[PDB]
């Protein structure tokens, strides 16, 4: 729950650095 | 209030179109589609796994998802990658809820996502120029 | 859960002592006193003005204060200055609630403050080494 | 409410930069 949160946060930060 | 309504509009329309098939707001939706769809594609397997771990039994069950989003930002970092990733996961979840129940609505889902986003990041969004800033960050040529 | 209980303990004890007169946790309380008391002193006039603007009619009325704290961090910035400022304003408010009603408790106030802090900033606090990090930041010689 | 929030945020950031 918190811890699917952290692993959305791998995919988002590593989308953030695609842009 | 202005940013809330505008965000609700965009997020709601995106989730509606995703659950079914249908100024910056037009641009924002056009951007949300391109990026959000790609997020969902690249990470479909992972998204399905996460959906398995959480519950969300129906349209009104969002408290679970809210905690996930709040936890995403708990490291103190904010960026558009995270905001759009959460909306895309919201779209993915909206698709799921519609499959299990074809006459359920996305409206409560979209409000929960908006609520977290806008209430927790209002000044940051304003400083990033809201949805105009969103469009510019993901702009491609 | 560990960080929640530890934070609840420290914040609760500080507000209790402030509303009345009474490892890192001991150090943290000792630091919270020095800094928190100074915040309240330097900004007493401002604090009173803010207390006038908000409502807080009793012990259980915290929803108002919660929104204030959430809005403080909405610009995406986190630091100890902000965390300790909010706790000190919480202490100031605890004093006020005790004055209007001598048999009211700080316990709900402290939980609301803790709730916001820990739930919204859990990973940041962990990365800053929790209350040990708090003690080190404000350390004086 | 939000906007006593912003002006706690003058006093906190400018405590943060005391330390």
């Amino acid at each position: 729950a918190e811890e699917i949160g952290a692993x959305l946060r791998r995919m988002a930060d590593d989308l953030n650095a695609q842009y | 209030d202005d940013l809330y309504r505008q965000s609700l509009e965009i997020i709601s329309r995106y989730l509606r179109e995703q659950a079914t098939g249908s100024a910056a707001g037009r641009r924002a939706l056009e951007t949300l589609r391109r990026v959000g769809d790609g997020v969902q594609r690249n990470h479909e397997t992972a998204f399905q796994g996460m959906l398995r771990k959480l519950d969300i039994k129906n349209e009104d069950d969002v408290k679970s998802l809210s905690r996930v989003m709040i936890h995403v930002f708990s490291d103190g970092v904010t960026n558009w990658g995270r905001i759009v990733t959460l909306i895309s996961f919201g779209a993915f979840v909206a698709k799921h809820l519609k499959t299990i129940n074809q006459e359920s609505c996305i409206e409560p889902l979209a409000e929960s996502i908006t609520d977290v986003l806008v209430r927790t990041k209002r000044d940051w969004l304003v400083k990033q120029r809201g949805w105009d800033g969103f469009v510019e960050f993901f702009h491609v040529e």
